[PDB]
């Protein structure tokens, strides 16, 4: 949820 | 009695902090202080390089980083006030770089959230009671979600500080209001009283000094003078002062915001540039427009003229008409793959559910929504116009919600404050205060059942809403030990070590443009990755990467704009090295999340719409009740009663692509890039190699369709190493015909890293009879991993040409344990290549 692309 | 006649309400605060220094900094402790102090997420990790920049050249900093964005270069919005409260805070502690510098920032965000007990306890004390702000103070101590985790320890991001503001310069303008109303013969002043506007536009000015786009609470308070003044008829103000603390809070928030508003050539809404300083010094004159209009209608300028005072507000609707009338005179759901936004109150297949609002909210949402709801019928028939005001701000927080997930940091203060009236009404009527009044003083007339029934309406809003901060709090969120081993291994093992060292601390001037290439003041080189890790490669291993999380060098397929996307969803190495060498690409670190879970993203980024995408994956492994495994290539072909693994396997194109040919083949077929570095296993694996070896197929096999099954059973996938073992699964089944380069299914380390090679150019003359000549090297990585090189080349003119990536005598410490093993039918020789040949892309003669 931390600009991390949707895991 | 003796001490909680004024200090109940203050206990309770330290109570509340309490709480909240054991959800933000006790709870994630042991996670952020691990291995190396963990920044969780990936803004933080830039902070850590602009405050550890700022520390360098103080007391001023960097406003364009050519370090990241490596061909241009990329501008920073990261908000002055954290940088450099950061290093303020840095230098006192005496912590300039490294681990030092990272441990001081990991207490910037939750001192922040702590601290944000102070604000929410201002803004619901000035516009409701006492009683209420203790319990919002309370609320937003323990209110999970977005808040919480943007509040941890080792989350240094200027999200905490931007709601911290935001609710600060609400309360500190609303706090000026009743400071000043009644107050205007020459009192309004006093030289006492302009300090509380003053400090509202402090407020409103490190508001926007954290936050690019922090001007939009101009909107939001010139709404409140909008709606005051309109609505004379229905609710009273006092207009004048209420106008004048709203021109000084303007005035002097523009006036602090001036430094630092001419730090981006032309208008932006995020970046630093002089556009915020024309809202909120235009803000002021609309304020002081407002306030002359007041003063017109108190000569009865609205009634001398034959108008009536039904019609004053139609005065504000020109007005507000003509300055936004005259003011310009002087989607693609693809592109937004990222976790931050989504449609709120929606499903991402698309449907509507409050799981969100719970998972972020506890039951403060639901116990905030009836605040709104009370309070918009208390203000119907009170007419309060700060009670008003309260409920623009709770409508604005809810239409950023509406539409965009990573709001939910401000909708929280709305929540807890609103949740609080809720609560502070059902504790009058059911005699909860009565009860805390007479059980220490005096006995009131007052029902014990109804007490209880208060204090089970106080667990409900309670003990769901910590029972969530409590468990979301008990995690960092940052790179693990795969990613920062392998980063700080580029760091010491890459050229060019100090010369970046020296260039990540410089302070650099500010371009015109970034449209051209950034004249570098060196031999500089890039290093590709996915833009998730941009900032993890900059701020650790000191490269500088193309793809940041600025959502900047993604690049795409459909415009050939080189970038991340386009080279790691290349389908050959030709188009592979002209993205590589347009960009002067020299190190590419795949991780398995590239491999697996992300490839759709960088799938749809390259295609730039969804459905180009789907060309990409296929079917699903199905296990009938009979139990057989099964490769469905549609939904229909599926067995009744079968369980399906739920992971969309790829289909044929992802096995012929860059990013498979790096990670899942190990950088077998491949020219120009050889292996340098191999992390550890997933951390799922590395606990499985304790009873199983991996290095034979049928019994990883075994033990990987075991736990997809087993976890298949609920609604989960498998872990990501498992994914990686059914990709290298279904590519010996469905790959099968071809087998370009017949791996070995077995699980890989987490992370990998590659170097874009020249390569040994080996030509010849072969028999003049077979028309391939294959290569292939048994390499070893620092995993001590066992994989075959291969690589195969057609024969034309009677001649062929091979380009070995791989050398013998490498430096790095992935390199082959036999020679290459050359073969054209049936002539084979044993040839060793040396790194000289390798790096210098040197010419070599052989027939065959
Ligand atoms: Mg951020």
């Amino acid at each position: 949820r931390y600009n991390v692309t949707a895991c | 009695e003796s001490w909680f006649k004024k200090y109940w309400h203050l206990s309770v605060l330290v109570i509340a902090a309490l709480i909240s220094v054991k959800l933000r900094i006790l709870n994630p402790w042991n996670s952020v202080f691990t291995w190396t102090v963990r920044l969780g997420g990936n803004d933080p990790w830039y902070y850590y390089r602009l405050i550890e920049n700022t520390i360098h050249n103080f007391p001023h900093r960097i406003w364009f980083d050519p370090f990241t964005y490596y061909p241009y270069g990329s501008y920073t919005h990261f908000g002055p006030f954290l940088v450099y409260l950061g290093s303020i805070a840095g230098i006192i502690f005496s912590a300039t770089s490294g681990e030092s510098l990272r441990a001081v920032l990991a207490f910037i965000p939750a001192i922040g959230g702590v601290l944000a007990i102070l604000p929410v306890y201002l803004l619901t004390r000035e516009v409701f009671d006492k009683r209420a702000a203790v319990i919002a103070a309370f609320l937003i101590a323990i209110v999970p979600g977005q808040f919480l985790q943007r509040s941890i320890l080792g989350f240094n991001d200027h999200h905490i500080w931007e709601a911290f503001w935001q609710v600060s310069a609400l309360g500190t303008f609303l706090l000026a209001y009743n400071r000043w109303k009644g107050h205007d013969l020459s009192h309004n002043l006093t030289a006492r009283q302009m300090a509380y506007p003053v400090i509202a536009g402090i407020t409103i000015g490190l508001y926007v000094l954290s936050w690019g786009a922090g001007f939009i609470i101009a909107p939001i308070i010139l709404a409140f003078m909008f709606f005051a003044f309109v609505l004379a008829g229905f609710v009273n103000a006092d207009r004048k002062n209420l106008s004048l603390v709203a021109v000084v809070t303007f005035a002097v928030s523009a006036l602090i915001y001036l430094p630092f508003a001419f730090n981006y050539p032309g208008f932006s809404t995020i970046f630093y540039s002089p556009f915020q300083l024309l809202v909120l010094l235009g803000s002021a004159v609309i304020a002081a427009a407002f306030y002359q209009i007041e003063k017109w209608n108190d000569v009865g300028f609205f009634e001398r003229v034959g108008l009536g005072r039904k019609g004053m507000p139609l005065a504000v609707i020109v007005l507000t008409a003509l300055i936004m009338g005259l003011f310009f005179v002087i989607p693609k759901g693809g592109a937004l793959t990222i976790a931050e936004v989504y449609p709120f109150f929606f499903t991402h297949n698309g449907e509507f559910t409050l799981t969100n609002a719970v998972l972020h909210f506890g039951a403060l949402f639901f116990f905030g929504m009836a605040g709104i709801l009370y309070s918009a019928y208390r203000f119907l028939k009170r007419r309060s116009f700060p009670e008003m005001a309260l409920l623009i701000w709770a409508i604005a927080m809810f239409i950023a919600l509406w539409g965009q997930n990573r709001f939910a940091y401000y909708f929280a203060a709305v929540s807890a404050v609103y949740s609080a009236l809720a609560l502070s009404v059902v504790f009058d009527k059911l005699h909860l205060y009565r009860a805390l009044e007479n059980a220490i003083g005096a006995r009131n007339k007052l029902s014990y059942f109804r007490v209880a029934f208060a204090l089970l309406i106080a667990l409900a809003a309670i003990y769901p809403t910590y029972i969530l901060a409590d468990a979301q709090s008990s995690y960092a969120g940052g790179p693990n030990k795969q990613w920062y081993d392998a980063l700080t291994w580029m760091r010491e093992n890459t050229p060019d070590g100090e010369k970046y060292d020296e260039y990540y601390l410089q302070l650099y001037p500010t371009p015109q443009s970034n449209k051209e290439p950034f004249s570098y003041p060196f031999e500089t080189y890039g290093v590709i990755s996915w833009w998730d890790y941009g900032h993890w490669i900059e701020a650790v291993a000191h490269r500088m990467p193309i793809a940041n999380p600025f959502q900047a060098g993604i690049g795409n397929k459909y415009n050939n704009v080189p970038g991340a996307s386009s080279f790691f969803t290349a389908e050959n190495e030709s188009y592979a090295e002209f993205v590589a060498e347009k960009l002067n690409v020299k190190y590419v670190v795949s991780d398995i999340e590239m491999e697996t879970c992300k490839y759709y993203a960088m799938a749809v980024w390259a295609e730039g719409d969804l459905p180009l995408a789907e060309k990409y994956y296929g079917g699903y492994f199905y296990y009938s009740p009979t139990g057989t495994f099964g490769y469905a290539n549609s939904q229909w072909d599926i067995p009744l009663n079968s369980i399906i693994i739920p992971l969309r396997i790829p289909s044929e194109l992802y096995y012929s692509t860059m990013e498979a040919k790096l990670h899942l083949f190990d950088g077998s077929g491949l020219s120009h890039y050889r292996m340098i570095y191999e992390s550890d296993y997933p951390a799922e694996w590395k606990s499985y190699s304790s009873q199983v070896n991996l290095n034979n197929e049928s019994q990883v096999l075994q033990t990987a369709l075991y736990e997809a099954v087993m976890r298949a059973r609920y609604g989960v996938s498998p872990t990501m190493g498992t994914q990686e073992v059914l990709y290298k699964y279904a590519y010996t089944q469905l790959y099968e015909k071809k087998m370009g380069i017949p791996v070995k299914i077995a699980p890989s380390g987490y992370v990998k890293i590659f170097e874009r090679v020249k390569g040994a150019v080996v030509t010849g003359k072969v028999s003049a009879n077979v028309t391939e000549v294959s290569v292939n090297a048994t390499i070893k990585t620092n995993q001590n991993r066992t994989f075959e090189y291969w690589q195969t080349v057609e024969v034309k003119n009677g001649t062929y040409t091979v380009v070995l990536p791989y050398s013998h005598n490498s430096d790095y410490p992935v390199k082959p344990i036999t020679p290459y093993h050359i073969k054209a039918g049936n002539v084979v020789k044993e040839i060793t290549i040396y790194e000289s040949q390798v790096q210098n892309g040197e010419i070599i003669q052989l027939d065959l």
